[PDB]
């Protein structure tokens, strides 16, 4: 269930611990899910108010959200998570091909004319 | 070229053989039969020659004759090079159809016969690797020379 996106069925299994306590393992399983949603809050989202993504992990309203809102972006504002979905700087590269391909074109001519 | 010099016809009357060979350098080049029909060798002889060569001259006819300046830092009729990349490939289909023909008449009459017989018309097989060299160097040169001007010119 951790392999696919399913998170709620994971914590339905945190309502289902049958054998022994499993306490220290699911509490590490808390922490590796805490940064994961703090990782997956960083996708291309819109404004989220301070209720919706406030409760996607577990929490009601502690200052733990500011511990995540100042760790990454999505700036603390008027009931808002600000979206920095720019993804604009990297394209329009002729140069990165023009170094690599000029290598490759001569590499074509090596095993084309010179007998090996 | 074959420079010559006379021998006396008086010693031709004597029957005496001149010039007294004392070095292993004369009888290296053989005369033609047509010059042997003429007065060689009854009135004149041949001389072996070579050429005086020096950096004074040899360096400055090599590095002066076949030289160019822009023939290669330039592109080549950019709308028509790709057009010429169809002016060959179009008949290269039907020339491969002949190559989709001539192999099919093998396991047949002893292909030494397939040398004398095919002298009226063009074979696919030799002509089919002819354009492959042409369709390569026309492309690989023109692709590489374009991709340096992207780097060098800004």
């Amino acid at each position: 269930y951790l392999m696919e996106g399913s998170y709620n069925k994971v914590f339905l299994a945190k309502g289902n611990i049958p054998a022994e306590s499993y306490t220290f393992f699911i509490d590490i399983l808390l922490d590796t899910i805490r940064d994961e949603i703090a990782g997956c809050i960083e996708k291309a989202y819109e404004k989220i108010l301070f209720t919706e993504a406030t409760r996607i992990l577990f929490f009601n309203t502690p200052k733990k959200m500011t511990d995540y809102a100042k760790k990454r972006g999505w700036v603390l504002g008027p009931n808002n998570y600000y979206s920095f979905a720019s993804q604009q700087q990297k394209p329009e590269d002729t140069t990165i091909p023009s170094t690599e391909l000029a290598k490759q074109v001569i590499e074509y001519a090596r095993q084309l004319e010179m007998i090996v | 070229i074959d420079a010559f010099r006379l021998i006396n016809a008086n010693m031709m009357v004597l029957g005496h053989e001149p010039r007294q060979t004392t070095s292993n350098l004369g009888h290296l080049n053989k005369p033609s039969i047509q010059a042997l029909i003429h007065g060689l060798n009854r009135h004149y002889y041949s001389i072996t020659i070579n050429y005086r060569k020096n950096e004074l001259e040899q360096k400055m006819l090599l590095n002066l004759h076949k030289k160019s300046w822009m023939e290669g830092l330039t592109l080549q009729d950019y709308s028509e090079h790709c057009k010429h990349n169809e002016s060959v490939v179009k008949e290269m289909l039907e020339l491969a159809k002949n190559y989709n023909k001539a192999v099919e008449e093998e396991d047949k009459m002893t292909p030494e016969q397939l040398a004398i017989k095919n002298v009226g018309k063009q074979d696919p097989k030799r002509h089919l690797e002819e354009h492959v060299d042409v369709l390569m160097t026309s492309n690989i040169v023109q692709c590489l020379a374009a991709m340096l001007d992207t780097v060098v010119f800004k």
